[PDB]
RNA sequence: UUGACCUCAAAUCAGGUAGGACUACGCGCUGAACUUAAGCAUAUCAAUAAGCGCAGGAAAAGAAAAUAACCAUGAUUCCCUCAGUAACGGCGAGUGAAGCGGGAAAAGCUCAAAUUUGAAAUCUGGCAACAUUUCUUUUGUUGUCCGAGUUGUAAUUUCAA
RNA sequence: UUGGAUAUGCCAUAUAAAGCGCUUUCGAAGAGUCGAGUUGUUUGGGAAUGCAGCUCUAAAUGGGUGGUAAAUUUCAUCUAA
């Protein structure tokens, strides 16, 4: 397959290199300062009404309909699940 | 109407096209204008070459990857290997392409040698006449405006000449390998699904 | 500042160290961003937040930021009064970092 | 830095704090004129991002624009022609209300160049925007190498010609296959010009 | 000490 | 009348070279020259070659 | 009672600026019908004409939230080619791009997000000097007062880091 | 009348400013915006190509795009407002 056009690892075999990391690909990494500021803003502002609804539903352990509510609010399951872990982490911290 | 031998007509001429017809009567006039501007630029920027040095890259497709063409500029990694500072390169006329990167030592060595030849054949005038500093020519009397194409062209890889036929080549089935590897790639996903499903069942 | 700056100039012209000519300043720290950095670095020992900042969001986060870093903070009236302290018209916040041993 | 805290607060738009501030401020902005000057930016962090500096020659105007779609100004809603062109109510305008905000503020201050603008508030009837404006005739602007570009005459009414950020978006200015048809006239004129060369 | 003030006292001396 | 009439007509380069070669060969033939109209009745030689 | 600040006014206040015309080319907005479909309503005409706003000697676009699936390419623009192609269509009449490749030309960068904090280091204006000139018509430098500015002007950094 | 060199004189406080070198390090990156649904309009863009209205509205290795809808998992690529 290597050096064969067809196959699984198709293509010419060359002396591979280690590409230096791109600074533009570091984006999305949570900084210490960004994490600290967002914690302060969370503690000052609070939660959105739908975030309260999802939190209450998860507390009642109706997770499936909590996920459905989050998806209907945000718009995607990817974002809906991401909010689910965020609010799940919040409630566990509150109970502890 | 349609009653004659030949193709069915397809003339996209139902808009007001006569307003937007484009004629080419200025084709020699445009050609002469480009040359005069080209000659003006060469006289304005002399002695340095009219066209900057470009790297040698490979086009990105199975249809063209066997050819070597000219790129936009030398990558940061290539300049660092050649010993040219990123800031200095743009001053002495070495284009720098931040977007490109060297995935193979073959391409890196190709352009590194390309820069090294350019540096060896380069004459850099001192900023102040009479005091050469680091990279700087002591004698600049013989400077002339030449062409980078004459000094250093983009050369395609030479077609391999005759080589002996080995026994390991003799006992090699080209068509069977092609069909086997195509089927191997085609059912790679199904095999992995079978193996994982069997594993969880076990 | 101008007289002190000039006096340093003749001192340098006279051939003297710039460090020993002028003493270390001891003054109130002002400006919203500068005070915020001091609180995050725990260098501010006292923070005075104006009660009538408009827009209010410029200082809404400040009591929480002061509380987390344990910086003593008070909400004082009249950003105009804070401005008069720092020779300006209005000041969002004032921060005291270092004071002399007489006023400790 | 307080601008990080302001940015994150502006992100939390459903918080009780921002809801209260939105209600009080939207009431106040509705009591004032439709195009009234803002003494200072209400979102100083947002203004700085877009290009505002707190110095002479920078001006900020608040404006409210009515919400909803575009209804044809045809008399009595009567169109003339094929039914495909007969709709009058559910039509929409091709520029954002933010673009309309800059147009009206730019026309209001005809001696200023529209730098940029930003949403500040909304309700059922209006959306409130703040438009950042630069004075090309001010020496603080003309001696500033960072903002000299707007002094050149090619930048007269960037908002009117769709050269702002929201203006480029409304024209569909972008890179790639998703923005192929734009600029519309330049692209269309290229594809509909009949190139008849000499030796053909 | 302040390097920018050092440039400024030099400027005033000049 | 329109300007996008075809004013220039394309000719194969090889045919142009064929016609140049034919025209040069004809210039070497004295009888064609007299037909063409040139008063060469007392020209010393055809083709006429002169010093540098 | 004086003041401070915020906000809002007034002046034939000091100094400026906007309008209108031209509109071949340029950026938008708005927007048809004749016509083709041998009728006709989707379609087409056409993202056209008319209407409206706004620029320059070009404008726009432009240093990737870009292609690709390669041995990978590398801002934009234009030309040839892709290509009357993929696709769209009462899948009817009709419509219809893009990647690569070749060329013309090539040039890169600037902010917001950082404590100068051992010193707002920044800037407009008045006044007074000097100076300079496509120019007694232009353009400034220096000094000094008022002011703007800490709700942030300089230096510093821009992801290629 | 201009242009770029030169040939010089003078003012230039380089205490400074900058490029490169390796860092067990940290590394701030644009929000009624992306995105989702829907309705108009557009495109060659076809379970939506762009744009706009309205409703809902994130995130932090996150978010775009990889031209057949959806869920999950990888891989490239780019770094928007």
């Amino acid at each position: 397959a290597p050096g064969l056009v067809v196959g699984l690892n198709k293509g010419k075999t060359l002396t591979k290199r280690q590409l230096p990391e791109r600074p533009s690909r570091r984006k999305g990494h949570l900084s210490k300062r960004t994490a600290f500021v967002r914690s302060i803003v969370r503690e000052v502002a609070g939660f959105a009404p739908y975030e309260r609804r999802v939190m209450e539903l998860i507390r009642n352990s109706q997770d499936k309909r909590a996920r459905k509510l989050a998806k209907k609010r945000l718009g995607t399951l990817k974002r809906a699940k991401g909010k689910i872990e965020e609010l799940t982490s919040v409630i566990q911290s509150s109970r502890l | 109407a349609i009653h004659v031998k030949g193709q069915l007509p397809n003339a996209h001429f139902h808009k007001d096209w006569q307003r937007y017809v484009k004629t080419w009567f200025n084709q020699p006039g445009r050609k002469l204008r480009r040359r005069q501007a080209r000659q003006t630029k060469a006289a304005k920027i002399a002695p340095r070459p009219v066209e900057a040095i470009r790297p040698a890259v490979k086009p990105p497709t199975i249809r063209y990857n066997m050819k070597v063409r000219a790129g936009r500029g030398f990558t940061l990694e290539e300049l660092k290997a050649a010993g040219v500072s990123r800031r200095v390169a743009s001053t002495i006329g070495i284009p720098v392409d931040h977007r490109r990167r060297n995935r193979s030592e073959e391409s890196l060595q190709r352009n590194v040698e390309r820069i090294k030849v350019y540096l060896a054949h380069l004459i850099v005038f001192p900023r102040k006449a009479g005091q050469p500093k680091k990279g700087d020519a002591t004698d600049v009397s013989g400077a002339e405006q030449t062409d980078v194409a004459a000094v250093l062209p983009i050369t395609q890889e030479a077609v391999e000449e005759a080589k002996p036929i080995t026994e390991e080549a003799k006992n090699f089935n080209a068509f069977s390998t092609l069909s086997n590897e195509r089927a191997y790639a085609r059912y790679a996903g199904a095999r992995a699904a079978f193996q994982k499903k069997r594993a969880e069942e076990a | 500042k101008k007289q002190r700056l000039v006096a340093e100039a003749e001192a340098v012209a006279n051939g003297k160290s710039a460090q020993d000519v002028s003493k270390k300043p001891y003054n109130v720290k002002y400006g919203l961003n500068h005070v915020v950095a001091l609180i995050e670095a725990k260098k501010a020992k006292l923070v005075l937040i104006a009660s009538d900042v408009d827009p209010i969001e410029l200082v809404v986060f400040l009591p929480a930021l002061c509380k987390k870093m344990g910086v003593p903070y008070a909400i004082v009236k009249n950003k105009a009064r804070l401005g008069t302290v720092i020779h300006q018209k209005t000041a969002a916040v004032l921060a005291v970092t270092e004071v002399r041993e007489e006023d400790k | 830095g307080a601008y990080k805290y302001l940015e994150e607060l502006a992100k939390k738009k459903q918080s009780d704090v921002n809801l209260f501030l939105s209600r009080v401020r939207a009431w106040e902005y509705r009591q004032m004129n439709v195009i009234h000057r803002a003494s200072r930016p209400s979102r100083p962090d947002k203004a700085r991002r877009l290009g505002y500096k707190a110095k002479q020659g920078y001006v900020i105007y608040r404006i409210r624009v009515r919400r909803g779609g575009r209804k044809r100004p045809v008399p009595k809603g009567q169109t003339y022609g094929k039914p495909v062109h007969q709709g009058v109510n559910h039509l929409k305008y091709q520029r954002s209300a933010r673009c309309t905000a800059e147009e009206r503020v730019g026309r209001y201050c005809s001696n200023l160049r529209v730098l940029n603008s930003y949403w500040v508030n909304q309700d059922a009837t209006y959306k409130f925007f703040e438009v950042i404006l630069v004075d090309p005739s001010h020496k603080a602007i003309r001696r500033d190498p960072r903002i000299n570009w707007i002094v050149n005459p090619v930048h007269k009414h960037r908002e009117s010609r769709g050269l702002t950020s929201i203006g480029k978006k409304s024209r569909g200015i972008g890179k790639g296959h998703r923005f192929n048809n734009s600029p519309q006239h330049a692209t269309w004129l290229r594809h509909n010009t009949l190139s008849l060369r000499r030796y053909r | 000490p302040s390097k920018h003030e050092q440039k400024r006292i030099l400027q005033l001396a000049y | 009348t329109k300007t996008w009439r075809k004013w220039h007509v394309k000719v194969n380069q090889n045919e142009k070279r064929y016609a140049i070669a034919s025209a040069v060969a004809a210039s070497g033939v004295p009888s064609l020259l007299l037909a063409r109209g040139h008063r060469i009745e007392e020209i010393p030689e055809v083709p006429l070659v002169v010093d540098d």
